[PDB]
């Protein structure tokens, strides 16, 4: 902390929720490539570790613009080609089926 | 200070609109300009223009990622000042598709 | 500017039902030694960032003994917002707590 | 001279280069090293 | 529900996962010997089904046995979307000890991610010492050695009655004991004190209450983080914290000579401690 | 039962209000309890 | 629907109070007043001078600027009010002091004094240089606008000064003098200029 | 005894910084740099399982760059048939000598 | 190069210096010509009893415009 | 044959709205190499690109045409043209940052950065900073930060530090908003030299280096003509020389270059029509403000002591300002000592004051000495230590330090004192404060010699007998600081030969 | 107290892998302040006051074409008491590359010391 930064606004009540399939305005990258590195060590764009995601490895971010020090990191969807269910939920689905 | 301003203190962003922490980002503005924080589920992009008796953009609402998509809103952003942690529990909640909103009522 | 002119209008009168006059208040009439722990703590926390000290420091060089002695002579221009339960409240000023 | 000890028969010995840790004398495997003239300071205490 | 918005029951299913962000995602290392991130290794299985399955949809874009490898994916593309998610509920193979234990794991324990690392941290400015027996200090005191003495700070502001006090810890530097190790300037920068000679030292003491020419920063001033005096304050606590009074404040008085943390005979019945080899933590 | 209770609290849309001193040290707030059971005012003296 | 689904898309994007032309000559009235509300910290040092602190810290910086929540540039302020935390004006008010820092937040409430160019709106302006790509003038002695070639009719020829810079000399034969009345086109939000684009055509 | 990693700034020089705390880095002149994140693991042989075997190794204070291939080989693939004396090739001067 | 570092300086945008939140409370409502006049000499003869000096003398070339002659 | 490379660039023209930017990124690269590279663009074809933009820029203002203005800004060496080729250089950005003033945010970014050449260097970068500020108000407020951006560093070399400040002395000339940003931005960054100097001085023994011929130096450089992936891990000898007689010569260059500016801008007909008042309030708004809350600090308030001790107006705007602090009631405690700190030695050591002025202040403080003596004799054999008094104690040796030095001036023909000395000396000595002990023991056992020898006041006895009756220490401190001290720099002290006084 | 650390050359090698670091220096690539503690062989001189930091023996390896020496990490200063060099026995006439070395750290009663 310091006491020379204030900080004016604060989070007064949480709320929990779900979100639905409007990630897709949230998240613009859609990891589709299994493969995680390459041959030389290079992150493979598509790829779990894109530099859409966060910089890495003394990269600039894609999304970010900024390196290691300075970016929060990005959020990733991946497509489900089917609904597929979510298993905290699923004692519950299994009740009002 | 055993817990927040001597462990992880940490001023983050959130957006004002979806009360959110991990839906901010800055943009990659010109070379020529100043960079601002956004939200990313609010703005809107700018291939989604929908048609005084017309509208037009005020110049300000618009900005750009790196990628170069330009994005229409998702201002109204503040920095608070929370524990690192939740950060990595709200990221770790989405991953359960969980949607924490957090709401900055002092603004 | 259509809501704002109302969703301030709603927060201040709000603000007001919750505000309980000073002839109706019903706490007690002394400073309850974590009021007096803050005042001495946000007191001092302002001293050291240049705000003006009505009291003769003399050769102290410490902000916590200053606020110490600024409580002695009921100069703290502070005041306590006690809250209720429900969210109501009651203000008391610091020169007119009892100090124990 | 950089120089070692046979562990077994007390030979002094030194070892190069394509040179197997062994004493020439015996055959012994293991070679301990020798200190040699140099300055360590103490204080007396 | 002021929102009045529609309980839709698309809600219990999942049509996107979400990745966590790459530094969330850092690769594992022990030894010297990076790993991939477990986060990972359960994800791309999840992202080789998805193509398996993407594959054997265009043998049905031409058009038996094609169903029993395409009913065989969706079991294993639910088992996988289970196994991202828990690590139990998702059985497999079931071979026993299984690793990479899911993102509801991280938060179930004991150790689990509130207990460990919300509810209790870990701390900067903070030591801890065995502690030795003393009739000599105060009992509201704490001896504090010079070697936690000039390693512990303080950020105090620099005012017009500190500035006596604090040049002279910038001068005595990160060595001598009344002292300081870093000054921190009105854009919030550190300038560090550690190479420094006594006239670099005496350079940066004869600038603190000398104002930078800024718009945006003439509120603040600067901060000089001196070291820890006979007026700062100290929470002491033996460690299996039972009941307050294993946690007090002591006042600091700083003992040359000593390594130890020494303590009166009067604070032993609080702490419950005997002097045999105990330790007591020490937040500043 | 960590996930346990937030299964219920996700089913239930539930606002946390953030008054126990669980919940406000998980969001970072100031605890409620002792010298949090109040505010202080500074009384500024120009209209 | 559609037809109410985008009710917080597109009325966000609608300015309210469009400007008039003055007078009956064609230039719209553009300096407008705005009231607005402020949520602003205040100072340790101000704490004995709290309207001194507002001034100096929140409002000077503001002024001769963009601001987005206004749609114009700050000319000023004037009546500025501190909320009181009290309700019972009055002298001594008080403010909130935050729990961490020493600094106090409140509301506060001014007039601005901002002003707001929209498109079709007409300006007036003296022209500083013109070249054989744009005209460049500027509003009220202080506003920089730039009236590019194409938005400038076709009929109209650079004479040249044949040494060292020219007229711009319209259809009529007359090289124009400094005060010229134009149509904005557009208003940039760029750097930390404002710059009005401009037009000539009908 | 600097360590190399990233440039540096602080207005003089890009080149190796002095980290103060393993992990808090300063520069030469005392101006300080943003938070080394310092990557540091506990043992618990145990601890779940040994997995694989993957080459993969930090000798530049973080992620990996050891154990990277084809990059510090073509001298090493060549010393064997140059170093080595008396490699009984002499047809001719062996004739003369 | 030296715009892109010390970039949070480069924001430069904190709770000091600008303002948490600022909402319009009403529709804006135009002056006229003859009221600029009469604020901008109050709110220029205010302020010459610092900063604002490089922006007062933009408020000088417009309070010349409104009445007179360049 | 220069006709077929200006349709080149025509055709080249278009090609945006071919959209490719294919040949522009080879036109375009081709311009911005560097000025030893001679794959460079000439005059003759500079001015084959210029006018194919100082006609059509209606095109280049897109995304992707934006690379090129780059190329055109950061062209390097830009002021090296020859005037045909230069002035059209010049035009181009009078038109680029009219038509597109989101250029001038960026183009100014080189103008402020080239302050370092010296002022013969850039008559261009000051003829287009002087005009963009008639034509962009709007610029005094970030250009501001562009020149405390490109200060340079202190510990660099000499030239940028004596030239940079001259270049920003052309800039206070012809841009009169931007006054009190200059000299904050010069007092703030001269403290960084003048601090540095005086912990690396001796004791009050005055030094002599034993140099009868100086370095003059001005060959002390090189010719003005101005990576492997990874470097491997290195080792120690960052060799850090010190500033041991670079920086006595780097405050010697620029503080003589400063009041060789100053010389000029106070003079009797800018007191009347000028600003010579407003360089005079732009300082003592700075002295009060920046060197005032100084320790341990020679050098810099000679600068005050230069100006004022130009015109004799400017003594009586200092001589009381000066008072506005070592008098009042809101002010803190070490605020007034080391005013009145300020007050005895500057009444001392200046020459040019006139006799008018002494007893002008040396009654306003024995009129505050013996109103103080009135009040508060009583309230010294209370509860309470002498250490009360610390305001009393200061204004006593800011009176006996003027005596020492400015004895001759209290005389008349007949011998005679004014404010009745011998009669004020011998009643406030032997008071119940005792101010002989509780002050300056150097100075006041100067005093104690001379005042027998001018025949004032007798204190020998009262001396003797306060050393065998008998926090503290940085209140002496302050008794210990003559301000106007003699000055260690070897070329700024001849100027102060006219103004100041020795010590005999 | 006494201490031994085995340093170990082979610890990382495969048996079908030949040999790539070797004990010694490498010329031409060069650190100094290594000879003070060390010897020409790359193993240190015995009875050599070492500290946290300190190199502790040196090796060449072929692969990153380096010469680097293995360093002693612990709080407590210890001299060289011994240096056993190991040669094998399985895999014949190979080069050294097993090396313990014992350390002997000197105990005085400290305060905390129990009796
Ligand atoms: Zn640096």
């Amino acid at each position: 902390m310091d006491i020379s930064k204030p900080v004016g606004s604060e989070i007064t009540s949480v709320d929990f929720g779900i979100l639905t399939a409007k990630i897709r305005n949230l998240s613009a990258k859609q990891i589709t490539n299994p493969t995680v590195l390459d041959n030389l060590g290079h992150p493979v764009s598509g790829g779990l570790y894109d530099l859409a995601l966060g910089a890495f490895l003394r990269n600039l971010c894609s999304t970010c613009g900024l390196d290691e020090k300075f970016c929060p990191g990005h959020q990733g969807h991946i497509e489900l080609p089917v609904p597929c269910y979510n298993p905290l939920f699923f004692n519950q689905l299994y009740i009002y089926l | 200070d055993r817990l927040l301003n001597s462990s992880d203190y940490t001023q983050a962003s959130v957006c004002r609109e979806c009360g959110s922490i991990l839906t901010t980002q800055q943009s990659v503005p010109r070379i020529g300009s100043i960079s601002t924080v956004c939200c990313r589920r609010c703005s809107m992009r700018f291939e989604d223009a929908k048609k005084g008796e017309k509208i037009f953009i005020d110049d300000s609402q618009i900005w750009e990622d790196g990628q170069g998509n330009k994005f229409v809103g998702g201002n109204e952003t503040t920095t608070v000042a929370i524990p690192f942690v939740l950060k990595y529990l709200d990221s770790e909640l989405s991953a359960m598709g969980i949607r924490l909103r957090y709401n900055v009522e002092p603004k | 500017p259509e809501d704002f002119q109302q969703h301030e209008q709603i927060r201040r009168k709000t603000l007001k039902e919750k505000a309980i006059p000073k002839d109706q208040r019903a706490t007690t009439p002394y400073m309850t030694k974590y009021e007096r722990a803050r005042i001495l703590g946000t007191r001092a926390l302002q001293i050291s960032m240049n705000a003006p000290v009505f009291v003769d420091l003399e050769g102290e060089t410490d902000p916590l003994r200053i606020a110490m002695k600024e409580l002695a002579e009921k100069k703290i221009p502070l005041v306590i917002r006690r809250y209720l339960p429900d969210g109501s409240f009651e203000d008391w000023s610091v020169e007119e707590l009892i100090v124990d | 001279t950089l120089k070692y000890i046979c562990a077994e028969c007390s030979s002094k010995l030194s070892l190069s280069r394509t040179d197997a840790v062994r004493c020439k004398d015996c055959g012994h495997r293991i070679l301990l090293k020798a200190r040699t003239k140099r300055l360590v300071q103490f204080e007396a205490r | 529900n002021l929102s009045r918005k529609l309980v839709k029951a698309d809600s219990f299913f999942m049509d996107v996962l979400v990745v966590p962000p790459t530094r969330f995602r850092l690769p594992s290392k022990l030894g010297e010997e990076v790993h991939e991130n477990s986060q990972n290794q359960l994800l791309s299985k999840v992202l080789t089904t998805s193509l398996l399955i993407r594959d054997l949809n265009d043998d049905l874009s031409k058009l038996r046995v094609i169903f029993s490898r395409l009913m065989n994916a969706f079991v294993t593309i639910q088992n996988d979307v289970n196994a991202f998610i828990d690590s139990t509920k998702a059985q497999g193979r079931t071979s026993g000890k299984v690793p990479i234990p899911g993102v509801k794991q991280a938060l179930e324990k004991k150790e689990g991610l509130f207990r460990k690392h919300m509810m209790g941290k870990r701390v900067n400015y903070a030591a801890r010492s065995v502690i030795s027996p003393d009739p000599n200090i105060e009992t509201n005191e704490i001896g504090v050695p010079p070697v936690f003495a000039v390693k512990l700070t303080y950020p105090e502001p620099v005012t017009a009655y500190n500035i006596a006090e604090l040049r002279q810890a910038v001068i005595n530097g990160p060595d001598k004991w009344p002292g300081a190790t870093q000054i921190q300037n009105e854009d919030g920068s550190l300038v560090s004190l550690i190479g420094m000679s006594v006239e670099q030292r005496k350079a940066l003491a004869n600038q603190l209450l000398t104002p930078s020419s800024n718009v945006s920063t003439h509120t603040l001033n600067k901060k000089v983080y001196r070291h820890i005096k006979n007026r700062d304050v100290v929470l002491m606590n033996r460690q299996p914290t039972l009941h307050k009074a294993s946690m007090m404040g002591h006042k600091v008085r700083v003992l040359p000579n000593e390594k130890t943390l020494r303590l009166h005979y009067a604070n032993t019945g609080a702490y419950n401690a005997d002097f045999d080899g105990d330790e007591m933590n020490m937040h500043f | 039962t960590t996930c346990q209770f937030l299964t219920k609290a996700v089913l239930d849309n539930e606002r946390e209000q953030l008054d126990s001193p669980s919940a406000r040290i998980v969001v970072g707030k100031l605890n409620n309890v002792g010298t949090g059971s109040f505010d202080v005012l500074a009384k500024v003296p120009n209209a | 629907n559609e037809n109410r689904e985008t009710a917080r898309f597109i009325k966000k994007h609608k300015k309210q109070v469009t400007n008039p032309i003055d007078e009956k000559n064609g230039t719209s009235n553009c300096i407008v007043r705005v009231p607005i509300a402020l949520y602003v910290s205040l100072a340790p040092m101000y704490l004995e001078n709290p309207l001194q602190g507002v001034m100096k810290q929140h409002l000077n910086p503001l002024v001769m600027k963009y601001n987005n929540k206004v749609g114009g540039v700050v000319l000023g302020y004037e009546g500025l009010k501190i909320l009181d935390a009290d309700p019972l004006d009055t002298s001594e008010k008080l403010i909130k002091i935050t729990p961490d820092t020493p600094f106090g937040f409140t509301w506060c409430h001014v007039n601005l004094y901002v002003w707001q160019p929209q498109v079709g709106d007409v300006l007036e302006g003296y022209i500083f240089i013109q070249s054989a790509s744009h005209i460049g003038l500027l509003i009220h002695d202080a506003f920089n606008a730039s009236i590019k070639k194409n938005n400038i009719p076709v009929d109209w020829t650079f004479v040249h000064n044949d040494v060292e810079l020219g007229h711009w000399v319209d259809s009529n034969g007359e090289p124009i003098d400094g005060k010229l009345r134009f149509t904005v086109r557009n208003v940039h939000t760029t750097g930390r200029v404002v710059s009005v684009d401009g037009t000539l055509i009908s | 005894t600097f360590i190399r990693g990233p440039i540096c700034g602080t207005d003089n020089c890009p080149s190796r910084l002095w980290r103060i705390i393993d992990g808090r880095r300063t520069c030469q002149y005392g101006h300080v740099m943003e938070g080394d994140v310092e990557f540091n693991d506990d043992e618990d042989l145990g601890a779940g399982v040994i997995t694989r075997r993957l080459n993969l190794t930090t000798n530049a204070t973080g992620s990996f760059q050891s154990s990277q291939l084809t990059n510090s080989q073509l001298l090493q693939q060549q010393q064997r048939q140059s170093h080595k004396k008396f490699k009984k090739l002499i047809g001719h001067e062996a004739k003369l000598l | 190069m030296m715009k892109g570092s010390r970039r949070t300086g480069n924001n430069t945008a904190t709770t000091l210096n600008t303002p948490v939140v600022i909402h319009a409370t009403q529709l804006p409502q135009h002056v006229s010509t003859d009221e600029v006049l009469q604020f901008l000499e109050s709110f220029i003869d205010e302020k010459e009893n610092t900063n604002l000096s490089s922006s007062i003398s933009q408020l000088k070339r417009i309070q010349r415009d409104f009445k007179g002659l360049p | 044959s220069a006709a077929m490379y200006s349709r080149f660039v025509k055709s080249a023209l278009d090609d945006l709205d071919k959209n490719d930017s294919t040949q522009i990124g080879i036109i375009a690269n081709q311009v911005a190499l560097p000025s030893k590279n001679p794959e460079r663009i000439n005059d003759k074809n500079l001015n084959i690109l210029l006018d194919i933009l100082s006609s059509n820029i209606n095109r280049i203002e897109s995304s992707r045409g934006t690379f090129l203005i780059q190329s055109i800004i950061n062209f390097e060496k830009w002021w090296e043209l020859p005037p045909h080729t230069l002035s059209k250089y010049i035009y181009f950005i009078k038109i680029l940052c009219s038509s597109i003033p989101k250029w001038w945010q960026d183009v100014s970014m080189i103008l402020v950065s080239c302050f370092i050449l010296p002022i013969k260097q850039t008559v261009c970068h000051h003829d287009m900073l002087k005009y963009f500020l008639r034509m962009i108000p709007s610029s005094m407020g970030f250009i501001d930060t562009y020149l405390a951006k490109f200060f340079p560093n202190k510990n660099d070399t000499r030239r940028k530090l004596v030239n940079y400040t001259s270049n920003l002395l052309k800039l206070r000339g012809y841009c009169s908003e931007l006054g009190f940003q200059i000299w904050s931005l010069l007092i703030e960054k001269i403290i960084s030299i003048d601090v540095e100097l005086q912990n690396e001085l001796d004791e009050l023994d005055d030094d002599v280096d034993d140099d009868d011929l100086e370095e003059v130096d001005l060959e002390d450089d090189d010719d003005l003509d101005d990576i492997e992936g990874m470097d491997g891990t290195e080792e120690y000898n960052v060799e850090l020389t010190q500033g041991i007689k670079e920086l006595s010569t780097k405050l010697d260059s620029i503080l003589t270059l400063v009041s060789t500016h100053v010389e000029e801008q106070v003079t009797p007909e800018s007191l009347e029509s000028g600003e010579g008042v407003g360089v005079f309030n732009t300082l003592t708004t700075l002295f009060k403000t920046h060197v005032l809350p100084t320790y341990y600090t020679r050098s810099i308030q000679y600068i005050m002591f230069h100006v004022s001790q130009q015109q004799l107006e400017l003594m009586d705007s200092f001589l009381v300002t000066l008072i506005d602090i070592s008098f009042a009631v809101n002010e803190a405690a070490e605020k007034k000592i080391k005013s009145l700190q300020y007050l005895g030695s500057y009444i001392a050591r200046a020459k040019k004051l006139s006799r008018t002025q002494i007893i002008f202040v040396a009654s306003y403080l024995t009129s505050w000495l013996n109103r103080y003596v009135i009040e508060r004799e009583e309230e010294v054999d209370q509860r309470g230590g002498m250490e009360r008094f610390k305001h009393f104690y200061a204004a006593f040796q800011a009176l006996c330090y003027i005596f020492c030095f400015r004895h001759n001036i209290f005389r008349d023909t007949d011998g005679n004192w004014e404010c009745e000395l011998d009669k004020f000396f011998q009643r406030m000595v032997i008071s119940k404060f005792n101010p002989l002990k509780f002050c300056n023991e150097n100075v006041m056992l100067m005093f104690a010699r001379i005042a027998q020898q001018e025949s004032v006041a007798y204190c020998f006895s009262i001396i003797e007998n306060n050393n065998n009756e008998r926090t503290r220490q940085q209140f002496i401190d302050l008794q210990s600081y003559f301000p106007y001290d003699p000055l260690f720099l070897k070329n700024y002290k001849i100027l102060m030969k006219e103004y100041y006084i020795e010590w005999s | 107290m006494y201490k031994t650390e085995k340093v170990d050359l082979a610890l990382n090698r495969n048996r079908g892998d030949p040999i790539t670091q070797h004990f010694g220096f490498g010329n031409d690539e060069w650190p100094k302040e290594w000879l003070e503690k060390l010897d020409e062989d790359g193993l240190p001189y015995i009875g050599t006051y070492v500290e946290e930091g300190d190199p502790i023996c040196a090796y060449f390896d072929d692969t990153l074409n380096k010469t680097k020496i293995k360093t002693y990490h612990s709080s407590e200063p210890a001299y060289i008491e011994e240096v056993n060099l190991i040669g094998d026995e399985s895999n014949k006439f190979q080069e050294l590359q097993t090396v313990s070395i014992k350390y002997r750290i000197r105990r005085t009663p400290q305060i905390g010391d129990k009796f």
